[PDB]
């Protein structure tokens, strides 16, 4: 994603950041949440096991 | 083109913010001026457009 | 920017026929109305032209009296009239567009129409 | 030193139709396949324009 | 006996990296801090800090 020279960091249309520069080597670098799920557990039921 | 202004669509980047805090009603444009061996005359009226 | 003008006639001498031009796609104030004709077989003959604010017509050599400029605003259509038709007035009738540059007008013609075909016979 | 040009003819100024123009970009934030909207000063769109 | 929702998951962040721009001259706050003479309220003065 190319960057013209006037503007900062973009956003999304869940209003949080996706793109941004570099304050040093002023290159554009992606933001992306890591890994994430739901838990959910298997049981026999209490009485089994 | 030739004398009218183009059909299309363009987009314009931002070039620079001056803060100057200065109040502005009124405004006037800058033009160039051509002097030359064709146009005699005083300076008030030895020339062309 | 289009230049639409009313469809041929045929017409016995001794009339008075009216051509109609409509313009559209730009500021019809903003522009001078210009026009010429073309009798078949020979080159363009220039009657004059009418300013499109004040209306005012202003003919060439022996084409007053008989032929009558009109102008309006809210239907934006330029109209032409002539009057006292004969035999030599077989001709087709082209609108031109001319930018209002002030008293003395250029010899830019950068639009004009489809042509109106008239024709005087018995 | 300031100087008046003469010779020059006044003339009422014309207008003509901008047809979509003045459109800018109203922040500096980068957005890609997304409908915006906003609320901002702006050219209207067809206005006269002298 | 079932399946049930209890919670979610996140990988916890390793380490924390701080980006600044390259910058080291200093502020000249006690430029106008300690400033000899200060101007009217009507005639305030605007200074630039960059
Ligand atoms: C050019 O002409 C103008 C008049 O069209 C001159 O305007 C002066 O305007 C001030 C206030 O706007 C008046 O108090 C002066 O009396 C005007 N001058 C005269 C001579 O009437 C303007 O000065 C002219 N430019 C130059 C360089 O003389
Ligand atoms: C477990 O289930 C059996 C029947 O499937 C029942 O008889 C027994 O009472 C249960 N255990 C407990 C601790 O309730
Ligand atoms: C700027 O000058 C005009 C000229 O009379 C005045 O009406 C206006 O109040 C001033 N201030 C602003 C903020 O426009
Ligand atoms: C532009 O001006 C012309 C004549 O002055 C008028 O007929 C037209 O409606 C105007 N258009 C707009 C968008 O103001």
């Amino acid at each position: 994603k190319k960057f013209l020279p006037f503007q900062q960091f973009g956003r999304d249309i869940a209003d949080t950041t996706d793109a941004v520069r570099d304050p040093q080597t002023l290159e554009i670098l992606d933001i992306t949440p890591c890994s994430f799920g739901g838990v959910s557990v298997i049981t026999p039921g209490t009485n089994t096991s | 083109l030739v004398r009218d202004l183009p059909q299309g669509f363009s987009a314009l980047e931002p070039l620079v913010d001056l803060p100057i805090g200065i109040n502005i009603t009124r405004f006037q444009t800058l033009l160039a001026l051509h002097r030359s061996y064709l146009t005699p005359g005083d300076s008030s009226s030895g020339w062309t457009a | 920017v289009q230049l639409v003008q009313s469809g041929s006639e045929l017409k016995k001498p001794g009339a008075s026929v009216k051509v109609s031009c409509k313009a559209s796609g730009y500021t019809f104030t903003s522009y001078a109305m210009n026009w010429v004709r073309q009798a078949p077989g020979q080159g363009l003959e220039w009657m004059g032209w009418i300013n499109t604010n004040t209306g005012n017509p202003t003919y060439a050599q022996g084409f007053t009296g008989r032929f009558v400029f009109s102008l309006d605003t809210s239907v934006s259509t330029a109209y032409l009239q002539i009057s006292s038709l004969k035999t030599e007035d077989t001709a087709v009738y082209y609108c031109a567009r001319e930018l209002w540059f002030g008293e003395l007008l250029s010899g830019d013609f950068d639009y004009w129409g489809q042509g109106t075909l008239v024709t005087v016979s018995s | 030193q300031c100087v008046n040009l003469t010779t020059r003819t006044q003339l009422p100024p014309a207008y003509t139709n901008s047809f979509t123009r003045g459109v800018y970009y109203p922040d500096k934030v980068f957005r890609s396949s997304v409908l915006h909207s906003t609320q901002d000063l702006f050219l209207p769109f067809f206005s006269n324009v002298t | 006996k079932g399946i049930y929702q209890t919670s979610n998951f996140r990988v916890q962040p390793t380490e924390s990296i701080v980006r600044f721009p390259n910058i080291t001259n200093l502020c000249p706050f006690g430029e106008v801090f300690n400033a000899t003479r200060f101007a009217s309220v009507y005639a305030w003065n605007r200074k630039r800090i960059s």
